Formats: structure tokens, C-alpha cells, sequence
């Protein structure tokens, strides 16, 4: 509710800053009541930082921060009252804004594991994450309405630059860490970089998702690879081993849960962009995360490790999807349901780019090809059907709704008539086949018909069974 | 019988921003003159003769429409009753035009003068073309509004309007008394050219739906300041009351010195010279007490405002710092007024609000003051004529002037603030003018039905150029044009002024929309949901719903719809050209949906609700209103008689009816010149008709009023009495006065039924029905009323070819209320014997099915025009006025239904 403004201001401030300044002061402790203690204790300045009125980072600027003790209170006063008559000696032990981000900035890059930074992932980070959105729209590159007001100059110095640098660097922190057993942190740095992810650059595409979500999709190939390895030869021994892959199936969808909301919040800023001009990676990254889909629609396993993840860690899987309408100041299954699941919510919200590559005059081969994997074919089998096939493509002349969607179709910046080569329009609609296939298996189960509410005998002889 | 075709043409009106009327103690003056100039007159551009008409018209009535409308359409100046035009040789008033004389007579030509004067005391109009008087004016008529110029033309004209000063110089010198236009334009606006009521105009990418407009009243000009009647103040309030004179003297003399102000024995603006500017306690006492009578009203208004103020600190009073002038912006005696340092005061917000309140009743105090001294509002001041230009109520002054007096009251609330006295700020009481009627409030456009879609998924998009109460989505063919969209199962629509979605109710949804937002609506007919989309994201609501509505059955159809609030602006692209959609890319064109008319050479035609009444039959499964026809028994004429079907029940509508019989009585072409049995010879050759109507016992007769009304009535007013009739009369004489001609118009020619009630002591509620009476002369034009068998005083006279529909007006107090008896009197013939050409010598009283009872909608369907008039309005220069052209020729051909004289 933007109180800190006007409630933390002479007094409070100081009372709080001794709050932000021991809970931080827990950096040089290794103790046992300290690590159950983190996630509070996260979670506990990560609120702060968001509420403090002083740009506690950046001591350089105070005297532009009407909102502080050392503007509204004169020099006379402050001095009954005990401080250290300086904002910069307010907490010495907490490093600068520049400081701190350099801090982290070499620990990514230096590949270490999670156990060297405990402080730095459950604490650092979490008000990093709340820290800086809070000055970003009250430091430089705000839209200001200050035509009168432009007079006072800016308290802080965070731009679109801070932001970006972070968010990399936690989803290199991540992939640091991406094969570990156990991390219950994923879970709450995908919570806490969901505000820094509205101003990444599109420059972020391709440097850093492009070759996460690719190790991602051949882990789960290659899971999954030993998962019909086992199908293909029964045995009794295959339950030892059943486990095997439920185990590796869990640590996938642990990480398929640390990265998507990332990439969930970052393809809903990109989209407008990928769509009213065409782009190459974000055409790569959709074939990849198709890939993944296809294996969960595929395995048995992939299903059940989601939900059984899902339920266990109360992920919400609605604030993941509200939090734009929320952000823009705007039952059933409100627990788990697999239209708000994130892995069908990321293809449903990838599917356009998906999509957008192929032209309207592939429409048919795409009811064509769908026919085929419905019917249980490899992704080879559609190419060759689809390569001795390639004259049943629609007609312009002979429909009036494809002579428009042509015309728009042509009209797009990055469309060349050069494209249409015959290996490349066979690739660009077995792609879509597999995706579309597979996607209306789940959202018209069509299980109905099979068992439908019987009432075999319970109905009279419920008693007998009790 | 049968309908009639013709081709006519489009006639389109123009008026300046200047909007001049009378009501008590309002400051706007009385006496206005304006000309206009006839550059280029083509007189066929088509085959109908070139519309051109000048004069003025009121701001509540006046809403003519392109298109069809009274008569055979192309409604201008004068017909209706709202307007009185001029077009060089008739007066043109309530669609009759009556030959007038003037030197010279002749149609409208080019480098005539039009000379157009309002005297609004008598009130009058009056013309003169050339120079030379019109001899003919128009008198007596309403006064229930604003008054501007206009010029109504058909395409193929070029005229100047001539509002002197700067904008235009007078051909001719105004009579003695009357004002150029130019000064009565307010000080929040620009003098400019602009359409009347228009819900269409011109845009970058494409035409702009517009909402109703927002009009200004009569009784805003006139002042109301809080009453300060209970002159009661604490007797430690009342001596603080002159030493807030005291200082406030300071403050304004402060400025003063600002603006270069010294010390004189004469107290000029000009001058710069000012006795009291030397000291609060150097100033004449005299002088003084000139601002202690307001002075006394700002300390009162705090307890008329309803603020809590008293002697919180005393201490406070006695020890304060005093600000001086400085020594180096000196004036010339050389002493330092002293008003009160008051740097360490600070205002709460609420606080803040309560100075700007008090900077309002401060000047309505002075506006009024000076109303009653004579003073006017003009935007060139003239003392000598004691014309202000701030002598305007508040909220219609503009910012400049406004912020300054806000400054001089804040100063005041600082003083007594710095003396330490609380100050409460009173619990504000939120309230609704409604400025509008209700209906005149909200404006929907829909498509034609025929573009009605039971299947496939459709998408179009709609652009908030403005931010306020505006409603888009999909409709149902049957949707009712005077319902809320969205209050009803009748359509499916988006407010994005608070981010809600409407069917059957109201439930959060979305976001509030910006300046620009466009928003995407897409319908699924084979998944059977709606999804709104903002700036190319989806909407959901307060959960995961990616959809608005679900599970809507597709029945007959649906249609895109849009509703626009008062001062609203909306564009509606229904995707005609795939290219000029914004954000059909980004999100539908993926999805499969299709622009909601892809494939269409010409674009959509679109359906807006017309707000003016219209009579329309009773509808027979109507919830409230039952009408039943009664057979003619032995000693009964055929009846139609009203019920109220759910009267005392809950949810019961009680509100006032207007009722007419849905055929009329044509009074004859040409006038003649200067027991109970009926005589054969006397009843074959009358030309008297009679119907009357039995007020039942329990309906109040305060509440009825019966009469007969010309087709031209679309008056719906829940207020309704006698005085609010339209009327107007139309003077002529030769050319030294001598009038000759003053004939009285109107549309609503009725009786009210609580002249007809005798003042008993109570029993109003008799146990005698009243039985009041009609009778018109079809060959005199005169008419008369019967109370119970006794003549009435009132009478009306007519001129021949008018038409008449017997109507009652009523508020119903019972379950029974009314009851048109169509029957006759002794030697008298019945109504079906003038509405029915087979039946002149009938004397049987009938009721034919054709007859029945109709009742006001206020609000009806209209076609919008798929192209209109090209009118371009400029400023043509200091001297030439501002200029109106109007070149490319439109025709529609007009569809006319004779009895009730539309088209």
C-alpha cells in the first residue's frame, strides 16, 4: 500500500534499521538454528527492503531523500536521541548497491554450489529481489510527471541495468546448481525473481534461457531414454529402477519448477515483440520447450512427478499466472489443476511463436500430420509422409479465408519466399504436429465414456462392504 | 394509407460555443446580437432545393439528427419547437413556415447580412437582413435553457459568422442595449465551431464514436452561496472577525506591492497608488469596514459549512512573529505593513479542501452581491456598463483567477490556524446532480442484426480515447436500447473504467483501461466463451479464469456491441481492413479467430440508441401497464381503459405516463368564414367531434391531464405540469409596427384535471369518476373542454391541416387509472367519424382495431447514416468571422408514415 513513505519516517526508520541491520549481521554465523531460520528470516527482509523509505544501499544520495530522518529532522534534534550523526555510519556492515551486485556477480560466474552461499541465496538475494524494483521507479528511467516537480534531483541510482544484471546472474546460480539431489531453495528464488524479471532486456534471450532450458530438455530426452528403455524390457527388476527415474523424474521437475516461472513472466514481456517481428531464438526456444511438453504428454512418470511436487511444496500455480494482472493493479483447482500446470501454461503461452512459423498454406498439412501421430507415428515417420505429401498444401485461389491470411502472412518484416524450401516446411509443421497432438489429448481428456459414474453395486451394497 | 418515398437531403447545423439565458439572479446578461454572411449559395445542387436557415435554438430540445426525423426529414432551424430559424422569406418555427415581409424579398442569396437579435426580457427574436427589419418576430416562447446561434444548410453553401471584436466585424450597428455574441464566451473556453450532439466524428485511423455531451443549465450561472441567515457567532469568534480584516488588508495589499503598488491618496489599478497600503492599523478604519462585512461571512461560513471551530489556544493569539515588506521593495510613505509570519502553519489535506469550499462561497457571496447591483458577466469588461468578466459563478471561472482566490483564503485559514484556534473539517456529504436526464446518459452501438454470428470464432477491438464509463463486448439481436449493457442476459460486455464485466450484474474483472488502451474482444462460438483481451494481454479475473464467460449458449446470435458514457470517446474497428487492426497479431490471429468482418466490401452498418421519444403501442406482455378494450353496451360507448398490473405490490413503477390514441384528427384545409335525441339535419352536417376521458375514482385528477398533442411531441418528463408545454408566438405586422397577425404554437394542447376539482375540506378521492371531455371544431380550428357536463374557461384555436392525437398524461395513483371513451354528445359526432373516411356520416360510435393506445419510449433504435456531410469550419480572420462550408452533395431516400407526419 506505498506506506513506507509516510510511516516509516523519524523513528520507526531507526527502529526498523536495527531490525534490517542484525538480521544481515547473520552472515558471519554458521549455526544450526540459523539454517531453519533462513527462509524466515529471507522472507523477513525481503518485506523489509521492500518497505524502507532509504536507499540503505546507496549512501551517496541521502541528501536528496525527503523521505529520511537527516532531511525532515533538523541537526539540533537527532542528537538527544543517539545516532551517529551520518547516514553512511547508520549499518557499516552492509555493502554499497555496486558493492553487493559485484559481490554476486563473481559468484555465479565462479560456479560454486550452493553450500558456499547460503547467506548469499537466502537472504542476499531474497532483498535484491525486493531492493531493487523498489528503486527502480523512483530513481533514474521512471516516467516522470515532475513538470513541476522536476526540481529535486534523484535519491538513487538504479536503473534497467541493475535489474538485468541479477536476474542473469540467478539463473546462473541455478544452473550452477542444476543437477544437485536436494535444493528446497529453487522453489523460493522462483518466488523472489518474479518482480526483477519485468525489465530483463531481450538481449537476455538468447545469452542465458536459450542454454538452461536446452540442458533441460536433453536431461529429460535423456531420462526419458532410459524410461522406455526399462518399458521396452519387463522385468521384475524394473520397479528397481522404476524408482530410478521417479527419482530422476523429481529432480527434473524440481528444476523445470525453478526455471519456468522465470520463463513464464519473461515470454508474457516478449511475446508482443516475437510476434510483430519475427525472431530466430525464440522460434529455437519454442522447439524446446515443445520437446519437454512431448516427453510429459509421452511418460507416465513426468505426469505424476509434477503433481506429486505440486502438492508437497504448496506450489500456488495461480500467482504464477495472476501476477501481471495484480502487478497492473486490476475453487475448483484452486489446490492443483492441469490447465493452470506450469508445463502446459508455458507451451499455451509459447504456442503463437510456435505457430507463427508456419505459413496458412500448411494448414492442411497440419490436420495431416496430426492424423498420423494420432494413429501412433515417429517423428520420422510424419517427415517422409509429409515430404510425399507436400502437394496436398492449401490453395489460395480456392479459399477466400486464405487469401487474407496470406496477404498478413506476407506482410511480416522477416518473411522471405526463399523459406519455403521443401525440408523446411516439412521440419516447421512436424514440430507443430507433435505439440498440437499431444495438447488437445489434455485439454479434452476425452477419458469420459470409460468409466463414467456406475453405481456398479454401491449403491445398495455399501453396508455389505463396510 | 400507403407509405411514401422521396429522395431528400441531409441538413446539418453549426453553432458557435455561446450559450446565453435567463433565470432569477443569474449573471448573464440579457440582450445578444450576432450576424451571419452568405458567401456561396448553389440553389439545386441536387433536386431538392438548398437548405439555408439562421437563427437560434435551445440547448435542452434541439437534437436534430441526420437523416430521417419530423415531416420529410432535413431538420434545421425551426422544426421543431426548440428552434426559430429565418431563411430569408419565412419564419420557420415547430416545422411551419410562416411568410414574412421584408424590403427586397428573397431566398437566401450570396453577400447577404442576416442580423439575428435576442432579447430574452420580453423574450423576443428579432431579424433583419441587409439592414433592413424583418418584419415578423418570434415571442413568448420557453426560457428552460441556453440559447445559441446556428445555422442550419443543406451541402452547397458557404457562410460567415460574424460574433464581432475580433471575431468578425459587424456588417450593420447591433440596436441600442443588445451585446455582440463574442462576449458571452466563458472563461474556460475558446470561441470555436462546433456540430450539435453529435455521436460520429472524424478520426486518424477511422471515424470516432462519441458519447452524449455534456451541457451546461440555466441555473448554472446563477450564484448560490451557503445561507449564512443564522448570524450567530461566539462572541471569541466575533472579535477575531475584524482583526481577520486587519490582516487579510495586508496579504492583498501584499500582492499589490508584488505588482508594483505604492501609497496615494487615490486607490487606482492603474495608478499604482493606494491609501490603505502602508499598515493594517494605518489604513482608514472606513476602509476597513468595507471587507468586514465578507470578512464576517468567512468566519460565519465555517459554521454554515458545518466546521467545528473554537478558542483551542489563547497563548497563541497573544505571541506570534510578524512578517514585514521588505525595505528594498519600498512603497512610497515608508512603513512596513506587518501581516502575521505564518511559515510554521501547515494545512491538512482535508483541510485543504475545506479553503477551496471557502474560496467557492466566497465569491458566489460577491457574484450575487453584484447581481443584484446590476452587474453582468462579459468577457470585455466595461465598467461603465458594469460588465465583469469574473462576474461568473466559481466553478465556471477559470484556473488563473481560481487558484488566486484559493491563495487569499488559504492565507485567512493560515491566520486562524496561527492564532492556534481548531479548525474541524466537516464529514463530507457526497451528492448527484444529474445534470442529464437518465436516458441521455448512455449511448450504445451495435451492428446491424443481419450481421448477427451463430457460429465460428470472431474478433474485434475497441480504442478508449478516453478513460471514462465505457462498456464493449457482444449483444443479443433483441437487445433493448434503454438498458444498461450487461444489467440484462442480453449481452456480455467489458467496463474498463473499473475493470468489471456485465451480464446479469456487475463482477470484478480485468483492469481499468488508459488514454489509447485497445481492447481486443474475441468470441468462441464452438467452445462457447468469451476472452477480452488489453493492449494484446489476455484478461482474467480474480483466478485463473483465461475466459470471461463460459458456457453462453449461442441461441439466435450475437453481435459486437459498445456503450459510451457522457464526454466519452470511443473507436470501434470491427477489422474490415486486417491490416489497420493493432493487436489482432499478438493475440487471435494464432488462435484461429477471424476479424469480425474480414470479407465485407463495404463497411458494417452499425445501429446507436436514439434518445427521443417516441410513441410506441403498449406491448401487450408490457410487466405494469394493461390496456383492455371495452365493447360500446347499451348506455356505454367503446372504451380503452388502463390498469396498473403490479400497483401497491412490490417492485411497483410509479412514474409519470404519456399516453395518445395512435390515430389523428385532421382539422379541415380551409376555415368557415367568421329525450337526448340527435336532430338527422344537425348531426350530418356538423364538424364538432367529442371523446372523453373517465379519471376512475381513487386516480388523484392532480395527477391526470387530457387534451390532444401534434405529432411532434417528444417531451418525456417525470416532472411534467403545464408550464413545461412548449409554445411560441409568431408576430407579424407592417412596416411601422401594426401588428396583424400573432399566432400561438404549441404540441401539447391539454387540461390538467386538478382545475376540475372543487376545494373540499378533504375527499379528494371522490366517489364521482371524473369525466373530462374534448370537443374540436374541425372546421374553426377551435377547441373546448367539459369538467362533468360543465364548460371549461380554457380553449384553444388552431390553424388548418394540424393534426391531432387525443392523449392523456398521467401519474398513476391506482390500479385503475384512466379510461378514453370514445363516445359522442347529443348532436356532436364521435372521434371515428374524423379519424376514418368511411365513417364522415356514421354517427355510431367505433373503436377499429387500427385505434389503440400508445405510450413514450424514451429511447429507440436508429440506423446510422453510412456516410455524412463534409463540413469544414474555420476561423477565416480578425475581421472575415469564422467561416462554414459544406460542398459534396448527400441524399437518403426517406420512408414517410403519413398519419404520423415522420420520416
Amino acid at each position: 500500500h506505498q506506506f513506507g513513505d509516510d510511516v516509516i519516517l523519524d523513528d520507526v526508520q531507526v527502529s526498523c534499521y536495527r531490525t534490517l541491520c542484525s538480521i544481515y549481521s547473520l552472515g558471519t554465523t554458521k549455526n544450526t538454528y540459523v539454517e531453519k531460520l533462513r527462509p524466515a528470516l529471507g522472507e523477513c527482509l525481503a518485506r523489509l527492503a521492500a518497505a524502507m523509505p532509504v536507499a540503505f544501499l546507496e549512501p551517496q544520495l541521502n541528501e536528496y531523500n525527503a523521505c529520511s530522518v537527516y532531511t525532515t529532522k533538523s541537526p539540533r534534534e537527532r542528537a538527544i536521541l543517539g545516532l551517529p550523526n551520518s547516514v553512511e555510519e547508520m549499518c557499516p556492515d552492509i555493502p554499497v548497491l555496486d558493492r553487493l551486485m559485484a559481490d554476486i556477480g563473481g559468484l555465479a560466474e565462479s560456479g560454486a554450489r550452493y553450500t558456499e552461499m547460503p547467506h548469499v541465496i537466502e537472504i542476499t538475494l531474497p532483498m535484491l529481489c525486493s531492493y531493487l524494483p523498489r528503486w527502480w521507479e523512483r530513481g533514474p528511467e521512471a516516467p516522470p510527471p515532475a513538470l513541476p516537480a522536476g526540481a529535486p534531483p534523484p535519491c538513487t541510482a538504479v536503473t534497467s541495468d541493475h535489474l538485468n544484471s541479477l536476474l542473469g546472474n540467478i539463473l546462473r546460480i541455478i544452473v550452477n546448481n542444476l543437477g544437485i539431489d536436494e535444493a528446497t531453495w529453487m522453489k523460493r528464488l522462483a518466488v523472489f525473481a518474479q518482480p526483477i524479471v519485468s525489465r530483463a532486456r531481450p538481449e537476455l534471450l538468447h545469452s542465458h534461457f536459450i542454454p538452461t532450458i536446452g540442458r533441460l530438455r536433453k536431461r529429460a530426452g535423456k531420462v526419458v531414454a532410459e524410461e522406455e528403455q526399462l518399458r521396452l524390457e519387463a522385468k521384475a527388476e524394473a520397479e528397481e529402477g522404476e524408482l530410478l527415474v521417479r527419482d530422476e523424474f523429481s529432480v527434473l521437475c524440481r528444476d523445470l519448477y525453478a526455471l519456468y516461472p522465470l520463463l513464464i513472466r519473461y515470454v508474457d514481456n516478449n511475446r508482443a515483440h516475437w510476434l510483430t517481428e519475427p525472431n530466430a531464438n525464440a522460434e529455437e526456444l519454442f522447439r524446446m520447450v515443445g520437446e519437454i511438453f512431448i516427453y510429459w504428454s509421452k511418460s507416465h512418470n513426468f505426469k505424476r512427478e509434477e503433481q506429486n511436487f505440486v502438492v508437497q511444496n504448496e506450489i500456488n500455480n495461480m500467482s504464477f499466472l495472476t501476477a501481471d494482472s495484480k502487478s497492473k493493479m486490476a475453487r475448483r483447482g484452486d489446490r492443483y489443476s492441469v490447465q493452470t500446470s506450469l508445463i502446459v501454461a508455458t507451451l499455451k503461452k509459447m504456442l503463437p511463436i510456435g505457430l507463427n512459423m508456419c505459413a496458412p498454406t500448411d494448414q492442411d498439412l497440419i490436420m495431416l500430420a496430426k492424423t498420423r501421430y494420432a494413429l501412433k507415428d515417429t517423428d520420422e515417420e510424419v517427415r517422409e509422409f509429409l515430404q510425399n505429401n507436400l502437394h496436398l498444401q492449401g490453395k489460395v485461389e480456392g479459399s477466400p479465408s486464405l487469401r487474407w491470411q496470406m496477404a498478413l502472412y506476407r506482410g511480416l518484416p522477416g518473411r522471405e519466399e526463399d523459406a519455403d524450401d521443401p525440408e523446411k516446411i516439412v521440419r516447421r509443421v512436424q514440430e507443430v504436429s507433435a505439440v498440437l497432438y499431444h495438447l488437445e489429448q489434455t485439454e479434452h481428456p476425452y477419458k469420459s465414456k470409460k468409466a463414467v459414474w456406475h453405481k456398479l453395486l454401491s449403491k445398495q451394497r455399501r453396508r455389505a462392504v463396510v | 394509407l400507403l407509405l411514401q418515398t422521396n429522395l431528400i437531403n441531409y441538413v446539418t447545423s453549426i453553432r458557435p460555443n455561446i450559450f446565453v439565458g435567463r433565470a432569477e439572479g443569474s449573471t448573464q446578461y440579457g440582450k445578444w446580437y450576432f450576424e451571419v454572411m452568405v458567401d456561396e449559395v448553389v440553389p439545386f445542387l441536387t433536386a431538392q432545393a438548398t437548405h439555408l436557415r439562421v437563427g437560434w435554438a435551445l440547448t435542452e430540445g434541439y437534437s436534430p439528427y441526420p437523416g430521417g426525423g419530423e415531416g420529410w426529414g432535413g431538420n434545421g432551424v425551426g422544426d421543431d419547437l426548440y428552434s426559430y430559424g429565418f431563411d430569408g422569406l419565412h419564419l420557420w418555427t415547430g416545422h411551419v413556415a410562416r411568410p414574412v415581409t421584408s424590403p427586397g424579398q428573397h431566398l437566401l442569396a450570396p453577400e447577404d447580412v442576416v442580423s439575428c437579435c435576442l432579447d430574452l426580457s420580453v423574450p423576443s427574436i428579432s431579424f433583419r437582413i441587409n439592414g433592413c427589419p424583418v418584419q415578423g418576430v418570434f415571442e413568448a416562447f420557453n426560457l428552460d435553457g441556453l440559447f445559441f446561434p446556428v445555422v442550419s444548410f443543406s451541402a452547397g453553401v458557404k457562410v460567415r459568422f460574424l460574433l464581432g471584436g475580433r471575431h468578425g466585424e459587424f456588417k450593420f450597428l447591433p440596436p441600442p442595449g443588445y451585446a455582440p455574441c463574442h462576449e458571452a464566451v466563458l472563461p474556460r473556453e475558446r470561441l470555436r465551431l462546433e456540430p450539435i450532439k453529435e455521436y460520429r466524428r472524424e478520426g486518424p485511423r477511422g471515424p470516432h464514436l462519441v458519447g452524449p455531451s455534456r451541457c451546461l443549465s440555466h441555473t448554472d450561472f446563477v450564484p448560490c452561496p451557503v445561507d449564512t441567515v443564522q448570524i450567530v457567532l461566539p462572541p471569541h469568534l466575533e472579535r477575531i472577525r475584524e482583526k481577520l480584516a486587519e490582516n487579510i488588508h495586508e496579504l492583498w495589499a501584499l500582492t499589490r506591492i508584488e505588482q508594483g503598488w505604492t501609497y496615494g491618496p487615490v486607490r487606482d489599478d492603474n495608478k499604482r497608488l493606494h491609501p490603505c497600503l502602508v499598515n493594517f492599523h494605518s489604513l482608514p478604519e472606513p476602509e476597513r469596514n468595507y471587507n468586514l462585512q465578507m470578512s464576517g461571512e468567512t468566519l460565519k461560513t465555517l459554521l454554515a459549512l458545518g466546521c467545528h471551530v473554537g478558542m483551542a489556544d489563547e497563548k497563541a493569539e497573544d505571541n506570534l512573529k510578524k512578517t514585514k515588506l521588505p525595505k528594498t521593495y519600498m512603497m512610497s510613505n515608508g512603513y512596513k505593513p506587518a501581516p502575521l509570519d505564518l511559515s510554521h502553519v501547515r494545512l491538512t489535506p482535508a483541510q485543504t479542501t475545506l479553503v477551496d469550499r471557502l474560496a467557492e462561497n466566497g465569491h458566489n457571496v460577491w457574484a450575487r452581491d453584484r447581481v443584484a447591483q446590476g452587474w453582468s458577466y462579459s468577457a470585455v469588461q466595461d465598467i461603465p456598463a458594469r460588465r465583469n468578466p469574473r462576474l461568473v459563478p466559481y466553478r465556471l471561472l477559470d484556473e488563473a483567477t481560481k487558484r488566486s482566490n484559493r491563495d487569499s483564503l488559504c492565507q485567512a485559514v493560515r491566520t486562524l490556524l496561527g492564532y492556534g484556534y481548531n479548525i474541524e473539517p466537516p464529514d463530507q456529504e457526497p451528492s448527484q446532480v444529474e445534470n442529464q436526464s437518465r436516458w441521455d446518459r448512455v449511448r450504445i452501438f451495435r451492428a446491424e442484426k443481419s450481421y448477427t454470428v451463430q457460429s465460428g470464432r470472431w474478433y474485434f477491438e475497441f480504442e478508449a480515447v478516453t478513460t471514462g464509463e465505457m462498456r464493449v463486448g457482444w449483444a443479443r439481436p433483441e437487445l433493448r436500447p434503454d438498458v444498461e449493457l450487461g444489467a440484462d442476459e442480453l449481452a456480455y460486455v467489458f467496463n474498463g473504467h473499473r475493470g468489471q464485466r456485465w451480464h446479469l450484474g456487475s463482477e470484478p474483472f480485468g483492469r481499468p483501461w488508459q488514454s489509447g488502451d485497445v481492447v481486443g474482444c474475441m468470441i468462441d462460438l464452438t467452445e462457447n466463451t468469451i476472452i477480452f483481451t488489453l493492449n494484446g494481454e489476455v484478461l482474467m479475473s480474480d483466478s485463473g479464469s483465461e475466459t470471461a464467460f463460459r458456457e453462453i449458449e449461442i441461441g439466435d446470435g450475437f453481435l459486437p456491441v459498445c456503450s459510451l458514457g457522457p464526454g466519452q470517446v470511443g473507436h470501434l474497428n470491427l477489422g474490415q481492413d486486417v491490416s489497420s487492426l493493432r493487436f489482432f497479431a499478438i493475440c487471435g490471429l494464432q488462435e484461429g479467430f477471424e476479424p469480425f468482418a474480414i470479407n465485407m466490401q463495404r463497411p458494417v452498418t452499425t445501429w446507436f440508441s436514439k434518445s427521443l421519444p417516441q410513441f410506441e403501442p403498449v406491448p401487450p406482455e408490457h410487466p405494469h401497464y394493461e390496456v383492455a378494450r371495452m365493447d360500446g353496451t347499451v348506455d356505454t360507448p367503446p372504451c380503452l381503459r388502463l390498469a396498473h398490473r403490479t400497483w401497491g405490490s412490490q417492485n411497483s413503477l410509479v412514474e409519470m405516463l404519456f399516453l395518445r390514441l395512435s390515430l389523428p384528427v385532421q382539422f379541415h384545409q380551409h376555415f368557415r368564414c367568421t329525450d337526448n335525441r340527435d336532430d338527422p339535419e344537425i348531426i350530418l352536417n356538423t364538424t364538432t367531434y367529442y371523446y372523453s376521458v373517465r379519471v376512475f375514482a381513487g386516480q388523484e385528477p392532480s395527477c391526470v391531464w387530457v387534451g390532444w398533442v401534434t405529432p411532434d411531441y417528444h417531451q418525456h418528463d417525470m416532472n411534467f405540469d403545464l408550464s413545461k408545454v412548449r409554445a411560441v408566438t409568431v408576430t407579424m405586422g407592417d412596416e411601422q409596427g401594426n401588428v396583424h397577425s400573432s399566432l400561438k404554437c404549441s404540441n401539447c394542447y391539454m387540461v390538467w384535471g386538478g382545475d376540475f376539482v372543487s376545494p373540499g375540506q378533504q375527499g379528494r378521492i371522490s366517489h364521482t369518476d371524473l369525466v373530462i371531455g374534448c370537443l374540436v371544431d374541425l372546421a374553426t380550428g377551435l377547441m373546448t373542454f367539459t369538467a362533468n357536463g360543465k364548460e371549461s374557461n380554457t380553449f384553444f384555436q388552431v390553424e388548418p391541416n394540424t393534426k391531432l392525437f387525443p392523449a392523456v398524461f398521467v401519474l398513476p395513483t391506482h390500479q385503475n387509472v384512466i379510461q378514453f371513451e370514445l363516445g359522442k354528445q347529443k348532436n356532436i359526432m364521435p372521434l371515428s367519424a374524423a379519424m376514418f373516411l368511411s365513417e364522415r356520416k356514421n354517427p355510431a360510435p367505433q373503436c377499429p382495431p387500427r385505434l389503440e393506445v400508445q405510450m413514450l419510449m424514451p429511447v429507440s433504435w436508429s440506423r446510422m447514416p453510412n456516410h455524412f456531410l463534409q463540413v469544414e469550419t474555420r476561423r477565416a480572420g480578425e475581421r472575415l468571422g469564422w467561416a462554414v462550408q459544406c460542398q459534396d452533395p448527400l441524399t437518403m431516400m426517406a420512408l414517410h408514415i403519413p398519419e404520423e407526419n415522420r420520416c
